[PDB]
């Protein structure tokens, strides 16, 4: 790993700690993925990566 | 559904008390009576007031104060408290 | 499951209604034959409504025939209405007693 | 760092054998399409700053809380960082495009990029919003046929869109 | 139905007159023709799934918002993606109908014949099946003049549209 | 209970008679504004919690009632206070549904005055309360709706003075 | 559905449906094909109506997704949406079925139970439903759009 | 066989199941339906076709039956004394559930009464498995009737 | 209980899943004879006492079971088998409104067999017996809804063997 | 494990285990921190070895996925690498049970049923088994890829 | 069992009568379309390993039953259900040879559903299955036979459901 992405400007023990003056934010909303389309154990979607790497 | 669908003497339902009620009535009477045990000396429970005054749907009107007077009650007052008198339609 | 009979309360606290009254219109209601009415037989339903109104079993089988022909005619609220108008209901429980 | 062509050649140095007769006219077919290829990348390249700039505007308008008060791209020391951060990814896409391979875009930008954001506290989602606002600005810039001969490019263009959504799925 | 078959007969009739070799030369034409014809509509009949979820994907890649805008008019929704699917087998259908007839007269009123009341009324754009059928332009794989008489009804289609 | 079609059925079979015309012209006064009433019953069943939130914090929220010592002052108070002003807002839809009032009288005014007199509950504020919740309730269905409903609202404050 | 309470109901009589309540199930039955559209419509913007849904929800309560609040996360919001989401499809069962009993019997039996259990507010919850309420009530027309409502208002109704 | 008890073995005709019978009847006496008994023994001891993995195993006993070298007695014996027999009737049943039910398969009726499934209930508590195999086919109802 | 309709919600729900293409051809094909079983319902229950009174003359009136020693001699017992038959035809009509014999199984069937063993009632006569309340039913209703009612009259027959 | 074919064993003989049965249960339990070792090392390179495993099992059989191959595309691709999961799980149990009976009673008992009705050819799974069995013997010391080859073995010739 | 021919011998032995014109009627329509029966039952027996794998795959082959958790997950278990298919469509042939759905009854149906009650397996899903298996067969046999084949894999399911 580069050391520019190894070790930020703070790391999650300076974030943790102050989120009531700083760093609240709360986060914004994910692109809505149905539950129903998630793949469970034993089912073939999950080696679709598997298969473009080859 | 209702207690008056003909079922009398010489059917396969047992004896019992049949009501002018219409399926869901809700007309219901404001009585009052005192009604002793008369079988606690030999059962032993424990000692319950006997004074009454309840709200008693007319669909059971007919057995509640038939079985008040078999008991031994005795029945001190009675009123219509909800519903209509001579009603044709509208008791339901 | 945060059921509620609100009107029913309100009139057993305040004493419109008895013990014996308040019983009854729990048989009768919809929570109850949703539960103890139509997931049974007509044979199964008499003697589960022994132990809930009764407290006890059916103890005679010319117990049974006299109860199951009266709900096989009038449905629940022409059971529950023919034990809680019984005197051995009377008996045991007085208008106050649960 | 790997190109295309080193892809198939150290492949095979692992089997360690020479490169089959079949194999080279898979690679002769892709020389054939290799000036295609620099003017993908010089679509890309000679409108980068405005690729950025038209889709932060864009994100900044769905969702506003990003740059309003006590948001995480407020001030202006830290929309400069997330302009940047846009930048940054668009030049190692343009770099994997050049080089027909992404090992250079999940080696050097990729490599623990979701697990700064975790300790930055930056929403992961909303960069992977903001690749596929700059993934439908550059594949209607490589479609550009102004100065170019006419053909068909729409095997190289699905290329390029292949690593803009890689890089957002490595963030989130 | 425009057929060379009954554009002669519409020709003689017109002045109440049998058929001259004026006709039995215009239909002796449709059967030199018809052998490279039916080898094209067996060919693009043969790889028509192949064809049709191309160009559906086709689309998809050049108009992007055709898949993210809100709306019964654009295929965001799984309803919408497949009344896509079946309008590019439309214009695929009505292709080889066309190769097998010999001329532009089941397209003419199976599908151009209204068209642009429909795409105004329902909101449809018409450059989304000019990229689809330039696609399968570029995809059936045919040559020679069995690829010059697939090309030439693909290319009625794009005239009308635009 | 008996509506407005079942009260000219009652008043025909007294006498023997079939319905004549008197008796369908009541009719159609009914089915014609019918549909008016299934829409504005609907739409106080939607807003019934915010009826009575609107109506108590207006009529009696800082007032005596709610302070030690004064009456609704516990939270058992509290919540049987808010308890009966849905019940009235509950049966005034069923009376407005049915365009008779007889059903407020079997079920809601059913000695309601001596239950309130004998727990001390203030009479003069609930059925100012009540009428608090007729104002805002008549916002919601406008005047041709909130006419009949505030018909009723008034039968209950009526019967219970 | 509206055939079930009517036979339910006809049972605990011990007796035949009458002329009134078969009436109620040819008039229901009538109206299955505007009630197969509306489902239909709704099932169609999912992603519009629970994102849109969602997104006011977090204007009117920003606490929730605020650091201490329940929703705090993108975890945490996402099964913030899952929750939306097996609301408007229990309201698409209710829209189909011709009575509001699959929206009971599934998700408003112990509702303040489960939701009191996992520590979330049950009044958040009923505000994103009002929120889901106004986005699928702007797609439909003036007559659909007004039978829909009462079937979110309904939920919240039992949410409260 | 209670008004009758000597109707054992007498076929009933065409009102009962089918019989199968290990006949070798011919001009030479030849059997010819070696491959038919032996399908009709696998389906009257475990009611199906075994599957071919399980199978395997008992290669060695089809084996020596086709070659006209056992019995039908030996060979019900040899498959019902089986490890795939035992790990299916056996050790997953409870211990009077099993008697009552490999009871039934070797001979071709259930119990009697408590004088019938007590006897075999001792024999499985000092013998045990086997034991209780070779005293159902080792029986006087079934020599006579089969 | 559960209808067709609900049997439909039930499947789809039980995966996660909305009213796909598959689920909502059943919904039609229940709307579509939604009008025809409302029609053959109200037909059984005004000939329901001749139904049972014609099955009865055609199977087990003049037979063995009638006379001293058989089973229904008494007055008791053949007004108590009667009502028996009350139950199959009123239960097979629910059946055929909701389109489902999911009420056939709980409220009928559920241990149906087991109190006809203690009882001693025979069930090779039974059957007989609604076999030709089958074949009288399937005469009045026609031949659309007839054998839909020959549906739930099978069920429980296949329930009770 | 041997405990459970110990008792079986037992059991119908309708006598307690024997002497040297019982040293066989003491011997295995006294090798079960050791087995738990092997076992871990295969549990987190399970997707190296089912890609090493895939992909030389696509050189020796070019027939699986070339066109009128059973495995033929990248779905169909993809449920041969489920499979290849499948059996390289079973194997992980075989070895913390010492036996076999964990890969025979789940995808062993009707495998070869189980292939022959969906058309995939059960000459090329075995071929892939031991594809898997070389990358997992490559992780293992010299005695320890010796007790992996047991089960690896056992999986093979049952499925011919 | 009894086929068609035993069907209607006993049917006028229960009369003592000889046979009659209706009952060479039904003798007819038996020996008539006798050999298009022979003709599907052969066609058949050799699209039997494809009509099964095709209506396994059409059905029950993606879905979550083949899972791990779900009934028929592991081998055993996967070769276990092809096993049953296999004995309904063998005994739907039966049943379309003979003219008669005796064979059903007293080999198949018999404590089937308490069967597969007792072990967990999906009645609604085995159903299926048998309803994929009716039209995979259905295009095979024809048009005639491919009718008389369906009236005995309805028989299965309706004693199945
Ligand atoms: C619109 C963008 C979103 C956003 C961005 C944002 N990012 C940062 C900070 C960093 N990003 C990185 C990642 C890299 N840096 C690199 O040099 C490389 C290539 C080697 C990568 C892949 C790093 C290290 C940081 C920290 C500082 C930096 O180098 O840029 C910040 C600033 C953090 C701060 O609080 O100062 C922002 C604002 N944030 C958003 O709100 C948008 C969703
Ligand atoms: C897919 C490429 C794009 C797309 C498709 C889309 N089309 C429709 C609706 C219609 N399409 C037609 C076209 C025809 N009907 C015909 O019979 C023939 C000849 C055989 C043609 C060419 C018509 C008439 C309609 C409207 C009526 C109908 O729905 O059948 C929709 C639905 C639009 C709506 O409002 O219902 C969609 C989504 N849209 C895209 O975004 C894709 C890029
Ligand atoms: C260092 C700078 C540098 C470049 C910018 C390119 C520029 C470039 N491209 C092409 C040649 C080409 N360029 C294109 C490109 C396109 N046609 C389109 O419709 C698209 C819009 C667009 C790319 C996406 C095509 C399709 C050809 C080949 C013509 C053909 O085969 O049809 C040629 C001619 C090559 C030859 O004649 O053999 C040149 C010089 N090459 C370079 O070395
Ligand atoms: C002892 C039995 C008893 C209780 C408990 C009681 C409660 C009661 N609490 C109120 C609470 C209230 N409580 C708060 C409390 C808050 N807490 C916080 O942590 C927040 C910062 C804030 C918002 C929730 C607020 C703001 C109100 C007034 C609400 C309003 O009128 O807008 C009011 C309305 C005004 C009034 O006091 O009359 C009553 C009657 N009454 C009783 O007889
Ligand atoms: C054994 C002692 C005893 C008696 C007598 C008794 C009577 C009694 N009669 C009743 C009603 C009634 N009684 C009658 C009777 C009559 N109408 C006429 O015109 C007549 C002159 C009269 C017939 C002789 C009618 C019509 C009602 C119904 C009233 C109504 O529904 O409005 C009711 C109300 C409940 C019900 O009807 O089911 C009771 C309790 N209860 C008892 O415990
Ligand atoms: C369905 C028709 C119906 C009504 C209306 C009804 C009223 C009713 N209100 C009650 C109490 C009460 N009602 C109130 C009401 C109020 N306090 C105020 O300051 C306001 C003026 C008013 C609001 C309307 C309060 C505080 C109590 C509690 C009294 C106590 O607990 O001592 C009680 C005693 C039972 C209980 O404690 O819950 C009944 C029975 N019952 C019924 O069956
Ligand atoms: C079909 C009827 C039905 C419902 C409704 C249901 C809800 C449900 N909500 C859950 C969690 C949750 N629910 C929320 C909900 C919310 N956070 C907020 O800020 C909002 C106010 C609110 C609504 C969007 C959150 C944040 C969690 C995760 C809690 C945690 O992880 O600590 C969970 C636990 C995890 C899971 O299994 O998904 C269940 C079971 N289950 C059901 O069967
Ligand atoms: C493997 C599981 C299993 C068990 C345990 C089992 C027990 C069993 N115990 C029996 C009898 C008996 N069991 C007892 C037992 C007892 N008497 C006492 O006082 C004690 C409290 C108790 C023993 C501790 C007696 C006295 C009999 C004889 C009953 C009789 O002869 O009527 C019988 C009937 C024997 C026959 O009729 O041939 C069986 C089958 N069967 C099984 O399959
Ligand atoms: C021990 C108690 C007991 C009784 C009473 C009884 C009656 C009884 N009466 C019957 C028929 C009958 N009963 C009558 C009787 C009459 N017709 C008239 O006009 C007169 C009013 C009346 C006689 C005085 C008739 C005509 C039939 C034949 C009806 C038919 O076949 O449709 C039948 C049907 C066939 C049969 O006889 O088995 C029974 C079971 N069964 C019993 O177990
Ligand atoms: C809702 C589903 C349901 C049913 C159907 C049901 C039936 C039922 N039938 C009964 C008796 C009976 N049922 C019959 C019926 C018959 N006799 C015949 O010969 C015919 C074959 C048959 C008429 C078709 C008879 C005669 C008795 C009385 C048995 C006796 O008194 O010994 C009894 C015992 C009560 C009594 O003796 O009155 C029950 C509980 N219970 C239920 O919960
Ligand atoms: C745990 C024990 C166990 C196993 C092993 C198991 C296998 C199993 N393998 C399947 C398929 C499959 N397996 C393959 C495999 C191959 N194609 C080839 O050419 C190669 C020879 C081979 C890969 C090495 C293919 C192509 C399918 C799908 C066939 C189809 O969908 O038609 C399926 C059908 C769909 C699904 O995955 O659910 C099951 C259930 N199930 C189990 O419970």
């Amino acid at each position: 790993m580069p050391f520019n992405l190894k070790t930020p400007r703070y790391g999650i023990e300076f974030r943790s700690k102050l989120a009531a003056t700083q760093f609240s934010w709360a986060s914004p909303i994910r692109r809505f993925r149905p539950q129903e389309q998630q793949p469970k154990a034993g089912d073939p979607a999950l080696f679709l990566n598997m298969v473009q790497e080859m | 559904a209702y207690d008056m669908d003909g079922t009398g003497a010489g059917s396969l339902e047992p004896r019992g008390i049949k009501s002018s009620a219409v399926e869901k009535d809700s007309r219901c009477f404001k009585v009052t009576f005192v009604l002793p045990s008369q079988s606690r000396l030999y059962t032993f429970r424990e000692l319950q007031n006997v004074y009454t005054t309840k709200m008693v749907p007319f669909s059971s009107w007919y057995a509640e104060q038939q079985r008040i007077q078999k008991m031994g009650g005795k029945i001190l007052k009675v009123e219509l408290v909800a519903g209509g008198q001579m009603r044709s339609v509208g008791n339901q | 499951y945060g059921f509620s009979f609100s009107v029913l309360e309100s009139q057993v606290k305040n004493g419109q209604i008895s013990i014996k009254e308040f019983v009854r219109s729990l048989g009768k209601s919809s929570v109850y034959q949703k539960q103890f009415y139509q997931p049974y037989v007509n044979s199964r339903v008499v003697e589960l409504a022994f132990r809930h109104f009764l407290g006890r079993n059916l103890s005679s089988l010319a117990e049974f025939q006299k109860f199951f022909a009266i709900l096989s005619k009038k449905g629940l609220t022409g059971l529950v209405d023919s034990l809680i108008n019984s005197r051995e209901y009377s008996d045991y429980f007085n208008e106050e007693t649960v | 760092m790997l190109d295309a062509f080193a892809k198939v050649v150290a492949q095979a140095d692992a089997r360690g054998e020479f490169l089959s007769n079949t194999q080279i006219d898979a690679l002769s077919k892709m020389v054939k399409e290799g000036n295609q290829r620099l003017d993908i990348v010089n679509k890309v390249t000679s409108n980068a700053s405005a690729i950025v700039t038209n889709s932060a505007r864009a994100l900044f308008a769905e969702q506003p809380q990003l740059i309003q008060p006590g948001g995480n791209a407020y001030t202006s020391r830290r929309m400069a960082a997330c302009l940047r951060d846009m930048e940054i990814v668009l030049r190692y896409v343009s770099y994997a495009m050049i080089a027909g391979d992404s090992s250079v875009l999940d080696d050097r930008c990729l490599n623990g990029l979701r697990e700064t954001y975790q300790a930055l506290g930056t929403p992961g989602s909303s960069v992977a919003v903001a690749i596929q606002k700059m993934k439908d600005a550059s594949v209607a810039l490589a479609n550009d046929t102004t100065g170019t001969p006419i053909g068909d490019c729409s095997s190289l263009v699905a290329e390029l869109a292949g690593y803009f959504d890689r890089a957002a799925v490595s963030v989130v | 139905m425009k057929t060379p078959i009954t554009e002669a007969i519409a020709t003689a009739d017109n002045q109440g007159r049998f058929l001259s070799n004026t006709e039995l030369q215009a239909v002796n034409g449709r059967y030199q023709r018809a052998t490279a014809s039916l080898t094209a509509a067996k060919a693009l009949t043969g790889s028509a799934q192949r064809l049709i979820t191309g160009a559906a994907q086709a689309v998809y890649n050049k108009f992007p918002y055709t898949t993210q805008m809100p709306g019964p008019a654009y295929a965001s929704s799984a309803i919408g993606k497949a009344k896509c699917a079946r309008d590019i087998g439309y214009y695929l259908r009505m292709v080889t109908y066309c190769l097998v007839v010999g001329g532009t007269g089941p397209m003419d009123e199976y599908l151009v014949a209204g068209l642009e009341e429909i795409n105004r009324s329902f909101d449809l754009s018409p450059s989304w099946y000019i990229e689809a059928l330039q696609y399968i332009k570029n995809s059936h794989g045919l040559s020679g003049q069995v690829a010059n008489e697939a090309n030439a009804y693909i290319d009625y289609a794009i005239n009308t549209l635009s | 209970m008996q509506d407005a079609i079942t009260s000219v059925i009652n008043a025909a079979d007294v006498q023997g008679k079939y319905l004549d015309a008197n008796s369908v012209e009541k009719l159609r006064g009914y089915f014609q504004t019918g549909e008016l009433r299934v829409r504005a019953a609907a739409t106080i069943a939607a807003n019934a919690a915010t009826i009575i939130k609107e109506a108590v914090a207006k009529s009696l929220l800082y007032s005596d009632i709610t302070r030690p010592g004064g009456n609704m002052y516990t939270t058992r108070r509290y919540a049987a206070c808010i308890r009966d002003l849905d019940y009235y807002l509950r049966y005034a839809t069923y009376g407005m549904l049915a365009g008779d009032p007889s059903i407020l009288d079997e079920r809601v005014l059913n000695g309601l005055k001596e239950t309130y007199n004998s727990l001390g509950v203030p009479i003069g504020a609930t059925i100012q309360a009540i009428q608090a919740m007729k104002e805002v309730t008549g916002s919601l269905v406008g005047s041709d709706a909130g006419k009949e409903m505030g018909l009723y609202f008034d039968y209950i404050c009526s019967g219970l003075s | 559905s509206i055939v079930t309470k009517s036979i339910v109901n006809a049972d605990a009589e011990a007796r035949y449906l009458s002329p009134g309540e078969l009436d109620r199930i040819k008039s229901f039955v009538l109206s299955g094909q505007r009630r197969l559209r509306i489902a239909q419509t709704l099932t169609e913007n999912r992603e519009r109506i629970v994102k849109q849904g969602g997104q006011q929800l977090f204007q009117r309560r920003p606490d929730v997704v605020s650091p201490g609040g329940n929703a705090y996360g993108e975890e945490m919001t996402a099964t913030c949406l899952r929750d939306l989401d097996y609301y408007l499809r229990l309201v698409t069962y209710g829209i189909i079925a011709g009575d509001v009993t699959p929206i009971e019997e599934i998700g408003l039996v112990g509702v303040k139970e489960m939701y009191s259990a996992l520590g979330t507010p049950i009044s958040g919850v009923a505000e994103g439903i009002r929120c889901m309420k106004d986005v699928a009530c702007s797609l439909l027309s003036g007559e659909d759009a007004a039978e829909v409502g009462f079937y979110f208002d309904y939920t919240l109704a039992a949410m409260q | 066989q209670v008004g009758n008890p000597s109707t054992r073995s007498v076929s009933v005709g065409s009102l009962g199941p089918k019989v199968f019978k290990s006949e070798g009847i011919n001009s030479n006496a030849q059997r010819t339906n070696n491959e038919s008994i032996l399908q009709a023994s696998y389906l009257a001891v475990f009611g199906r076709m075994i599957y071919q993995n399980e199978r395997i195993g008992l290669k060695g006993i089809d084996n020596k039956f086709l070659d006209n070298n056992l019995s039908v007695k030996e060979l019900i014996r040899s498959l019902a004394i089986s490890d795939t027999f035992r790990s299916l009737y056996w050790t997953p049943l409870y211990v009077c559930k099993s008697i009552e039910w490999i009871h039934y398969r070797l001979l071709g009726r259930p119990t009697y009464g408590r004088q019938e499934i007590n006897q075999y209930f001792n024999v499985a508590y000092k013998k045990g498995f086997v034991g209780v195999i070779n005293s159902i086919i080792d029986s006087v109802e079934y020599n006579e009737c089969f």
